[PDB]
């Protein structure tokens, strides 16, 4: 986004990695492996599904999750048990109890929702700003060549 | 044969046997994992299905070879009591599997059953498991009786 550091973006990638690096770090109660496979590749049990490029959100809050606008496939990690709510309506729900002899663990829930409803503004949003900015630098008008068919011209096109 | 057996099956059923671990030696779990196993079940009996680390036609033929064995494990018993989700990969195989297999001991059984509501896949796999039961109380020639409590 225009005016934010490649340093603030890169620093906002590598804590949402380390969440992911978190979630399927294996030592969460109820979840499995097999759980989280079936979560990312949610088509392989679900065959009247789409495959296509799908947008991975990491929220920290119910709210924030239960935002994210048609979510197919939900992953959702607890450190209090008690705070477990059935939100949203994805077609695929499951999750985690994280420990708080768990290092890593940063927050105190965590949630992994997968959309695909989602891709298409982020494209035209990037479509319509380059436009914009085309316009500006397109709407060119160069002059009229500072040589005439007079000069005598070679073929390395020196004029002697 | 003792009094009673307790079968617990899938993450569901062993979240219910952590409940129940002052049962003891009366208490059997089994899964295809330890995402469930906690420090309080070295109090009962635990077995894991050997190389099977939510859907169930892909964890059917995998553990179903291995039912012999985990029969093997069940003491004889004058009553037995099968617990698990209806919803998820695990325990809705492993628990009707060896809910059969007490059927062709002509066992007394009951079960306690979850009706899991999150998704379309819990949805799903809760009907076929409630079939399941069906087709296996037919084929038995025996009632199969559950408590049935959905979340
Ligand atoms: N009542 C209850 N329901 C659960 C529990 N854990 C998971 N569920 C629900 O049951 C479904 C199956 O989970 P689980 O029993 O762990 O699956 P399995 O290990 O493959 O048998 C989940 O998708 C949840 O909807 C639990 O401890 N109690
Ligand atoms: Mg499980």
């Amino acid at each position: 986004t225009q005016g934010r550091s490649y340093e603030s973006i890169n620093d906002e990638i590598a804590e949402k990695i380390r969440k992911v690096v978190l979630l399927v770090n294996q030592n969460h109660g109820r979840l499995d492996v097999h759980d989280v496979a079936n979560w990312v590749r949610f088509t392989d049990k679900h065959n009247y599904l789409i495959p296509q490029v799908c947008e991975l959100h990491i929220e920290t809050t119910r709210k924030d999750a239960e935002n994210v606008p048609e979510a197919i496939s939900q992953l959702s990690l607890y450190l209090d048990p008690s705070k477990e709510v059935a939100f949203g309506t994805p077609i695929y729900r499951k999750v985690g109890i994280m420990k708080v002899d768990d290092l890593d663990v940063t927050d105190d829930q965590i949630h992994f929702v997968i959309n695909s409803v989602g891709v298409v503004e982020i494209m035209k949003t990037i479509t319509d700003s380059k436009l914009e900015m085309t316009r500006q630098q397109s709407k060119f008008t160069q002059r009229n060549p500072i040589i005439d068919a007079d000069d005598n011209v070679d073929e390395d096109g020196m004029v002697v | 044969p003792v009094k009673v057996c307790l079968i617990f099956a899938g993450g569901t059923g062993m979240n219910v046997a952590t409940k129940l671990v002052d049962l003891g030696e009366a208490v059997h779990c089994f899964d295809t994992c330890d995402k469930n196993v906690v420090d309080v079940h070295r109090s009962v009996n635990v077995t894991l299905t050997k190389g099977t680390r939510g859907n169930r036609k892909v964890i059917l033929p995998l553990v179903r070879p291995q039912i012999p064995a985990l029969m093997d494990t069940i003491p004889e018993a004058d009553f037995y009591i099968v617990c698990y989700s209806l919803g998820g990969g695990s325990g809705s195989v492993l628990g009707p599997l060896i809910t059969g297999q007490l059927a062709d001991r002509k066992a007394s059984f009951v079960s306690f059953v979850v009706g899991a509501m999150e998704s379309t896949d819990n949805l799903g796999n809760d009907i076929d498991t409630m079939k399941t039961l069906e087709a296996i109380a037919v084929n038995k020639h025996l009632p199969i009786v559950v408590n049935y409590v959905p979340n």
